[PDB]
């Protein structure tokens, strides 16, 4: 938890390039992270869901903008 | 470091200890079986996780179990 | 006299004498006197050859050939005064006894290290430059003459020097 | 004040960047003010050179077969000569700035506050001294206080020029010209 | 009789002294390169290395880049070389940050943060200046005819 | 201004006390500032001579540069010349570095980095006189090259004799 | 007391200098060729032999090979860069495959492998089923 | 120096200095002489091989346009090629001088073979002798071939072509 | 010589899926992440060997050795508890009799009754 | 200034500058020894 990934002591102490790869691949498995509680798990998921919905609306707004600006609608 | 556990079905055949390439295991006195000895893993810091010990174990199911965990230089078998 | 003198090839080779012409100090002193004299004459010779050959004449002699042809075409009456002047000079330079060969500071008219040198290192450096330019100019006049008598361009990449003189 | 609380909270939210002097720091204020002043010089030069037509073939576009696709704006329509020329002048200035950022000398005011640079302590002292709403009229001439004040004035002028040009529905060059009493065009 | 022996008379180190690793040519060359040469300031090591690299880096861009057949091909090659030098300088900067940390360096050895910053700056200047020098040299190529 | 300026060469009679009205010596250290003053001044001495030398005394016998304009000669000169000029300046800078590493000085110290005419005396006061003369002529030449350039770009800004303007 | 070996590229690397190194010593009763685990053949000396290796597994492979020579006195140490040594093998002077009084059992679980608890029963505790 | 050197002394003539050009020369001077003998010999060996290749017609560079006569191809080669040749040899020579400053340097030993073997070994002395003798022969051969090409006009083989 | 020198590392064992530091420590107490090679006259890291005129191969020079005396002494130090156990079960002077009569390694290897047999001789 | 200029302005910023700085920042973050 002193190096990346801070959510996994076991990975943060690996001295190989593996530490990087696994960190990236385990970032969204919030149940397995060090010190996770159930309440914090639900709260972090809620916030991540807001982020995902923001991404969706940005994508739709971008489709609309590019058609309006550069399309032949 | 990997985790190595000995369960009480061990018959003290010493085969896992002879199989270990990094000397993780040793035989210790015990009254639970006829042979009067059980396997032990006092040096799990040197376990590479090859599972030769499990291949050598004659019980059903295994009496020695290696659970792979946090990797170190020693457990990754690195000469560098 | 050896590698501690002026003109040694380098520290490792020292006094470079493949033909063993320098054995004692007397032979080396005579050889160094001859070498310094030849180098001074050859510096003057290369200067004059390059000057006249590049189309430059003194008032009175605007028709004479430049190179060694100036020793076949110029009459004896113009060559002789060089001998007279050189003889007057040969009787004039006087070597200071106790100094290096070619040290003519005992000459009647004042000669020596003037404001040019103050320290011993300065005099040694100046002497080494005089000697090195003398050796280079010996080679240079020899090469000029050979290349003129071979193909006519004493300077092998160009014919005449086009001097820049602002004044 | 709101200023101290604001800077402190920003540093607490972005500590890695706040370490180097990034963000709402005195260092960033100084550097951005220096750039704003130089840019006022450049913008005035551009206005003057457009008013007097000193840029060759300003409305002509660059040759596609000469500069390639990088010089295109849309399809095969290429950037004008004037825009390319202005870009190149600013590129001269940017190359100077990159040389200064990457290879500062020991007595130089570096872009970022590097603890290993020999000017770090002097920079921290100076940056601690500067601060406040009114420029220090006690300190004048070539001083950090005057430099900070003039950088602030230049950034304010840039903001006001953009806003005034927007309100009037005109170009920034037009505003620059009409603010010097039509001295350029 | 035997031109291979263990490096440093140590049979168990993973290296061998061969003519490639231990010839007089190899040793003289490597000890004289600015990355190793005794007595250089880190800035001067960086400067010499940049001068060496920027000069040759312009060639591939000038002679083989997209605009090689335009009459501004040399200028485009120089710009490409400058861009490559910027990429490399970013590499050097983040390398130094990772390898040495951000604490104040306690020494003047090249393998320290302050010295590495000096070396990186020297490299950037040397490389950009060398690319410019090569641009000048390529602007007029001498035929060498009297 | 800085304290070390008191023990430095550069004050004279036209300015017997340290002249630093802007206090620029709090920013540029004195060793760097003096090295740069001498570098710029020596370059300016050469520049002041070369500004007019070909116009007054004639160019060499080449057609590479037809004009005598100091500024318009830059782009007319062949780039091979400019590359070799940069090279020779780099050789000079390398010589300066190597000489200073050898315990020699190009800043009026004891053993000159470059003295080919053997004019550096062994007396501290005589050396002080020579250093003062070099610095005075350096400042004068910097002023002169600046003035020539200003009068060239902006006629009348500096009283330059029209034949060497 | 190094065996007769001409060297190889398979030996130790910077880690042996900065992280850790291993040494194996043994006594041979004659000069005999053996296989280096790092590649190639070396000649044991009559008497004491010392060999440096990058990994403990290399030392143990060499010891396994020494057993085929009837050599059982080999000792294996770990050496740190500061020069501190750890005596590693055989840890108590007795081979681990031979039961020895004074050894305590480590990592035993007093049940068969099928009695470990269910994962869903220890969620968010930070433990695994095999450690609880 | 004569009671120390063994390389170069070989059969027929043994030690061969009839002119006495080695008597009374210091160790530095004789080291210079050996280094020069080796360098001239090596350059002459390379020159002989290159001349033979060119004369035979195997000169495929520049679309094989250059003349088969090596002394003509010398002048048909542009200036820049000779500049590169001279400067590259100069860089090598600079490195060789750096090597020469090193202690225990054996004259002519750029490779630094002294790190592995010395003249107490018979085969190494023998191979050094092979190099030296072939160098001497190649020096004579390059001079002779240049003579035969300049004054006799023929740039090829005049000794063994007459056999076959 | 400290016996826990290996254990005094910076490895912080995780709460799950981690066997921790065993009998000697999970990892070396020395940070392996050190600098690359360095110019002539300089050292890359604290205890690095000076590669002399060849610093590029400086890492091929060994500064870590095992001299036989250190080997014997650490053998005795690391097995002091096992020898203490063997004398505790066989039964100060007696241990000095046994370990000089037959050896220290042999004393470790023998059995308490066998040592009771060799103690019969004097 | 016109919006039609934006691609030739923005595309090099999105496709060259932004990935380079993002990759440098991630590299620095993964090489940091004490992040919290
Ligand atoms: C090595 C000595 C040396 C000798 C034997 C000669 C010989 C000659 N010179 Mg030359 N010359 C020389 C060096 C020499 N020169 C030097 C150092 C210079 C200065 C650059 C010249 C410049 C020069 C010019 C301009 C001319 C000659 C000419 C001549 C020819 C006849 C006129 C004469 O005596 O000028 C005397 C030259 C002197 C330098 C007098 C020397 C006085 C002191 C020692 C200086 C004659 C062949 C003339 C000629 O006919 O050319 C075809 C002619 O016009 N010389
Ligand atoms: C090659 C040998 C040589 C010859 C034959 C001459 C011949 C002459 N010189 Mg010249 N001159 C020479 C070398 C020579 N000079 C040298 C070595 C110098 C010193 C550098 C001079 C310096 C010189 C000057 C300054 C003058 C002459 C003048 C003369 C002319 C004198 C007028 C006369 O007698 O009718 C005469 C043609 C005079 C002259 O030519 O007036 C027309 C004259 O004023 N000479
Ligand atoms: C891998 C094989 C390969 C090769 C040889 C090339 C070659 C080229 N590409 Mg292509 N390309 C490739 C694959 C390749 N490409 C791939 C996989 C893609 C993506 C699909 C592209 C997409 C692409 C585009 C979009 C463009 C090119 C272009 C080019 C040209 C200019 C590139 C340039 O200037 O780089 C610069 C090169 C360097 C800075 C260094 C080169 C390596 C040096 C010389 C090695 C030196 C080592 C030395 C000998 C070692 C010892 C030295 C001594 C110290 C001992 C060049 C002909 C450009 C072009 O216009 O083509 C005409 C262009 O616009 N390429
Ligand atoms: C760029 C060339 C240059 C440099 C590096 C210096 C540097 C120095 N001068 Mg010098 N000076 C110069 C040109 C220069 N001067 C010229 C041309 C003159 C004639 C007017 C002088 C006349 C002069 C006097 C009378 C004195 C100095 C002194 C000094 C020292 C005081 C520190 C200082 O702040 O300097 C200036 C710092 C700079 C960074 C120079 C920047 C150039 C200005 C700011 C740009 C504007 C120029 C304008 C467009 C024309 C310092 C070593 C003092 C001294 O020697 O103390 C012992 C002193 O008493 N200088
Ligand atoms: C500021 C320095 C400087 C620069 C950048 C130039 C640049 C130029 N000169 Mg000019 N010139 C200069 C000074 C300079 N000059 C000086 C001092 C003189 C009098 C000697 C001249 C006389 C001159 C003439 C007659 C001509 C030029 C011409 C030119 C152009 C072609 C290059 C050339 O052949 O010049 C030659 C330049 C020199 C011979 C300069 C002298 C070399 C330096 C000063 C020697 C210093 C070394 C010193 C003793 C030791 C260093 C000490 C230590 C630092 C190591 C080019 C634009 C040509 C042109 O096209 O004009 C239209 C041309 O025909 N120059
Ligand atoms: C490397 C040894 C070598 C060899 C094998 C040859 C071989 C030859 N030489 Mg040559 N020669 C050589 C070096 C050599 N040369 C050297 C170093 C010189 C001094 C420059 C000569 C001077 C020389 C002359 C003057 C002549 C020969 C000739 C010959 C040819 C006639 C046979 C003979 O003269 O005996 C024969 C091809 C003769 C020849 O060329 O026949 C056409 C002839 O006239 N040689
Ligand atoms: C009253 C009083 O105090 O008087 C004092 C005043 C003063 C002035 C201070 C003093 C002085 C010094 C003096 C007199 C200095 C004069 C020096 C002089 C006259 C020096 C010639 C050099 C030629 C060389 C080195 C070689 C050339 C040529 C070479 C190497 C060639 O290959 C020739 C060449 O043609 C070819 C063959 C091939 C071409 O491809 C190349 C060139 C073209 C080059 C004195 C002595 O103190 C006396
Ligand atoms: C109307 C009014 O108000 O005023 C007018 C007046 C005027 C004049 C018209 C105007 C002007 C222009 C100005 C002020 C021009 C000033 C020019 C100036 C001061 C020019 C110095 C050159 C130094 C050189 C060439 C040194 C070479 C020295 C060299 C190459 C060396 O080797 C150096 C040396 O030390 C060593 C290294 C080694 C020694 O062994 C040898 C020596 C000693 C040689 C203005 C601006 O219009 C104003
Ligand atoms: C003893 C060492 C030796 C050398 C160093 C040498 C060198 C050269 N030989 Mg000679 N040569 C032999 C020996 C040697 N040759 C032998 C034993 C025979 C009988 C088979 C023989 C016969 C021919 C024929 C028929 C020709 C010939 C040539 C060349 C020429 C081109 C070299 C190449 O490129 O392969 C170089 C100077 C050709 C020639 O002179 O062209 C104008 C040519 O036509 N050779
Ligand atoms: C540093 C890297 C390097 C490059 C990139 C390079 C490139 C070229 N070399 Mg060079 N070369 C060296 C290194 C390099 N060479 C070195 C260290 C030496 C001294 C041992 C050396 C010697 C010669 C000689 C004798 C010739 C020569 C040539 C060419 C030419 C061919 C194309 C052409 O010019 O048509 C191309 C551009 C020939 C030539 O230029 O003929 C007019 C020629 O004859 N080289
Ligand atoms: C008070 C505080 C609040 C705050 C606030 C508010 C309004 C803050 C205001 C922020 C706003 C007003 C800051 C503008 C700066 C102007 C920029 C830097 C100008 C750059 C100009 C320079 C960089 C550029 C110059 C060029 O471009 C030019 C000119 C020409 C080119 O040829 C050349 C160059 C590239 C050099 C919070 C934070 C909301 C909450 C907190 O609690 C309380
Ligand atoms: S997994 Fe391999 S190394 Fe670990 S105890 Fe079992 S046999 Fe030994
Ligand atoms: S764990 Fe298995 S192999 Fe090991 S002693 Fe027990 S029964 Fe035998």
């Amino acid at each position: 938890a002193t190096k990346f990934p801070k959510f996994s002591q076991a990975l943060a102490q690996d001295p190989a390039t593996r530490r990087i790869w696994y960190g990236i691949a385990t970032a969204h498995d919030l149940e397995a992270h060090d010190g996770m509680t159930e309440e914090n798990l639900y709260q972090k998921i809620f916030a991540s869901h807001f982020g995902h919905l923001a991404i969706i609306f940005l994508w739709t707004s971008g489709n609309l903008f590019h058609v309006a600006w550069q399309g032949n609608f | 470091s990997h985790t190595v556990k000995i369960y009480d079905t061990c018959i003290g055949c010493t085969q896992c200890v002879r199989a270990c390439p990094t000397d993780v295991l040793e035989m210790v006195p015990w009254d639970g079986c006829k042979s009067g000895q059980i396997a032990s893993s006092p040096r799990v810091e040197d376990c590479v996780g090859c599972k030769r010990c499990e291949t050598a174990c004659p019980t059903d199911f295994l009496s020695v179990r290696v659970y792979l965990g946090a990797e170190t230089t020693r457990s990754l078998g690195l000469a560098y | 006299d050896f590698s501690g003198e002026i003109g040694a090839a380098n520290a490792e080779l020292g006094c470079w004498d493949p033909l063993n012409f320098c054995t004692d100090q007397a032979s080396f002193d005579k050889m160094r006197y001859a070498e310094l004299k030849h180098g001074r004459v050859a510096q003057l010779a290369a200067w004059g050859y390059a000057t006249t050959w590049s189309g430059a004449r003194f008032p009175g002699c605007e028709d004479f050939p430049a190179g060694h042809e100036a020793v076949l075409k110029i009459g004896t009456e113009n060559l002789i005064p060089v001998l007279v002047v050189a003889g007057a000079l040969e009787t004039l330079w006087k070597q200071k006894e106790g100094s290096f060969p070619g040290d003519f500071s005992a000459t009647s008219f004042p000669v020596g290290f003037g404001p040019f040198a103050k320290t011993e290192a300065d005099m040694i450096d100046l002497r080494t430059k005089e000697l090195n330019n003398g050796r280079a100019a010996m080679m240079g006049i020899l090469g000029m003459i050979v290349h003129e008598q071979i193909d006519g361009k004493p300077f092998i990449f160009f014919d005449k020097f086009e001097i820049y003189a602002p004044f | 004040s709101v200023f101290d609380d604001a800077v402190k909270d920003w540093a607490e939210e972005y500590p890695q960047f706040a370490a180097w002097g990034w963000g709402p720091s005195v260092q960033a204020e100084i550097w951005n003010g220096r750039h704003a002043m130089f840019g006022w010089v450049v913008m005035c030069a551009c206005a003057y050179a457009k008013g007097h037509g000193l840029i060759p073939d300003a409305d002509q576009t660059l040759d596609l077969k000469e500069w390639g696709t990088l010089a295109t704006i849309s399809g095969k329509n290429t950037i004008t000569n004037e825009r390319a020329i202005i870009l190149i002048a600013n590129v001269h200035a940017l190359m100077v700035g990159l040389a200064a950022t990457i290879s500062p000398n020991s007595f130089a005011d570096t872009l970022l506050l590097d603890p290993n640079h020999p000017m770090y302590e002097w920079q921290m002292e100076r940056n601690s001294k500067l601060g406040g709403v009114m420029p220090n009229l006690g300190k004048m001439g070539v001083t950090p206080e005057a430099e900070l004040a003039n950088g602030r004035m230049a950034m304010m002028g840039i903001i006001t020029c953009i806003a005034y040009s927007g309100i009037q529905g005109q170009s920034m060059i037009d505003t620059i010209n009409e603010w010097v009493g039509g001295a350029y065009f | 009789a035997n031109f291979i022996k263990p490096y440093n008379d140590d049979p168990f180190v993973g290296h061998l002294a061969t003519p490639i690793t231990s010839s007089s040519l190899t040793r003289a060359l490597l000890k004289n390169l600015p990355a190793y040469r005794f007595g250089l300031t880190p800035l001067l090591r960086g400067l010499e290395i940049g001068l060496a690299h920027g000069y040759f880096l312009i060639g591939p861009f000038a002679q083989l880049g997209p605009l090689r057949n335009s009459d501004i091909g040399l200028l485009a090659g120089f710009l490409s070389t400058i861009g490559l030098i910027l990429i490399l300088t970013l590499g050097l900067t983040i390398y130094g940050a990772a390898a040495f940390g951000q604490e104040k360096s306690n020494g003047s050895e090249l393998q320290t943060k302050k010295s590495w910053d000096q070396f990186k700056g020297g490299f950037f200047v040397g490389a950009c200046g060398s690319a410019g020098f090569a641009f000048i040299c390529l602007s007029s190529i001498p035929t060498f005819a009297l | 201004y800085a304290s070390e300026l008191d023990s430095m060469t550069g004050t004279g009679i036209e300015s017997p006390k340290v002249f630093d009205p802007l206090n620029l010596s709090d920013y540029v250290p004195v060793d760097w500032a003096r090295r740069a003053e001498l570098s710029n001044g020596r370059s300016a001495m050469l520049a002041t001579v070369g500004w007019f030398f070909p116009k007054v005394f004639g160019t060499f016998d080449s057609t590479d540069v037809t004009t005598t304009d100091p500024i318009d000669a830059i782009m007319q000169a062949d780039p091979q010349w400019w590359a070799q000029w940069i090279l020779i300046c780099g050789v000079f800078e390398t010589w300066k570095y190597k000489k200073e590493m050898e315990g020699k000085s190009f800043l009026g110290g004891a053993d000159p980095a470059v003295d080919y005419l053997k004019l550096w005396p062994a007396d501290a006061a005589a050396q002080e006189e020579m250093k003062t003369k070099e610095l005075k002529n350096a400042r004068l030449a910097m002023i002169g090259i600046a003035g020539f350039a200003a009068n060239h770009f902006i006629p009348g800004s500096c009283p330059v004799p029209d034949f060497i303007a | 007391p190094f065996p007769t070996f001409g060297g190889s590229t398979g030996g130790w690397l910077r880690a042996a200098e900065v992280e850790e190194k291993y040494a194996i010593t043994w006594t041979s009763t004659k000069e005999q060729i053996f296989e280096m685990p790092t590649g190639g053949a070396a000649i044991m000396r009559n008497g004491e032999n010392l060999l440096y290796l990058a990994r403990k597994e290399q030392c143990l492979a060499l010891s396994t090979q020494l057993r085929t020579f009837k050599i059982n006195d080999y000792k294996i140490y770990r050496i740190f860069p500061s020069g501190e040594v750890q005596y590693l093998h055989p840890k108590d002077g007795v081979f681990p495959e031979k039961v020895n009084p004074g050894r305590t059992s480590v990592n035993s679980r007093g049940f068969s492998i099928g009695k470990n608890p269910n994962p869903a029963s220890i969620k968010f505790s930070g433990i695994t089923t095999y450690e609880s | 120096w004569r009671d120390e050197v063994v390389v170069g002394i070989t059969a027929p003539v043994g030690f061969f200095d009839p002119l006495g050009l080695s008597k009374g020369k210091d160790d530095a001077t004789m080291a210079y002489y050996r280094e020069a003998e080796l360098k001239n010999g090596r350059v002459a060996m390379a020159a002989c091989l290159g001349w033979y290749l060119n004369a035979g017609g195997v000169h495929p560079a520049f679309n094989s346009e250059l003349s088969n006569d090596p002394l003509k191809a010398m002048v048909e080669l542009p200036a820049v090629g000779w500049l590169q040749f001279v400067l590259g040899c100069g860089a090598i020579e600079w490195l060789g001088q750096q090597i020469k400053e090193r202690p225990g340097y054996v004259p002519g030993d750029l490779l630094g073979a002294s790190y592995w073997v010395d003249n107490s070994d018979e085969g190494w002395v023998m191979y050094q002798n092979k190099e030296l003798n072939n160098g001497r022969l190649a020096m004579l051969a390059i001079v002779g071939m240049v003579y035969q090409d300049v004054f006799v006009g023929d740039y090829g083989d005049m000794m063994y072509k007459q056999l076959v | 010589v400290d016996l826990d020198y290996g254990m005094k590392n910076s490895y912080v064992p995780a709460t799950g899926g981690d066997g921790g530091q065993g009998q000697f420590g999970a990892q070396s107490p020395n940070d392996w992440r050190v600098a690359g090679t360095s110019p002539v006259g300089e050292t890359s890291y604290a205890g690095a060997a000076d590669g002399g005129e060849e610093p590029w191969f400086a890492e091929a020079i060994s500064t870590v050795s095992l001299d036989l005396q250190k080997a014997d002494e650490t053998l005795k130090a690391f097995t002091k508890d096992a020898a203490a156990f063997k004398i505790e079960e066989f039964a100060d002077a007696a241990m000095e009799e046994l370990v000089g009569k037959l050896g220290y390694s042999k004393f470790l290897e023998m059995s308490t009754k066998q040592l009771m047999k060799t103690w019969g001789t004097l | 200034m016109a919006a039609s200029f934006l691609p030739s302005i923005l595309v090099p910023l999105v496709g060259l500058i932004f990935p380079a700085f993002s990759m440098a920042l991630f590299f620095l973050y993964v090489q940091t020894d004490d992040i919290a």
